[PDB]
């Protein structure tokens, strides 16, 4: 699930954003770079890692 | 019948786990037909202020 994905990326510091914004897995898998910026994840590397994770999950 | 659209707004919201917003729509007299015409900023203006539910709704609108 989401918390596990962030844990594996060492990005659990962003978990409170997703929780408060009620981003479930369905919504999470639709997130773009622009969406992550809007949610407040301003660090480029953080977005790169999250998007890479999303990409692998959606692959196929 | 399988794979047909939702019969009404409650049905759509149930499908996307957003029934917590049904009464907000009802208070604005937004039924299924009107809901399917809304844009992202329309949803925000009605009170769907959180990213997750608003995204599931814009996805549903595009879907149906």
């Amino acid at each position: 699930e989401l918390t596990g994905i962030l844990k594996k990326l060492s990005l659990e510091k962003y978990q409170p954003i997703f929780e408060e914004q009620e981003v479930d897995m369905e919504a999470f898998l639709t997130l773009t770079d622009g969406d992550l910026k809007e949610l407040g994840i301003k660090t480029d590397g953080s977005r790169q890692q999250i998007l890479a994770a999303i990409s692998e999950l959606n692959a196929g | 019948a399988p794979y047909s659209g939702p019969q009404d707004l409650a049905a759509l919201l149930e499908q996307i786990g957003c029934l917590k917003y049904l009464q907000v729509f009802e208070e604005q007299d937004v039924d299924l037909r009107e809901f399917l015409t809304l844009t992202e900023s329309d949803l925000k203006e009605i009170g769907i202020t959180l990213f997750g539910p608003k995204r599931k709704m814009t996805s549903a609108i595009a879907r149906w």
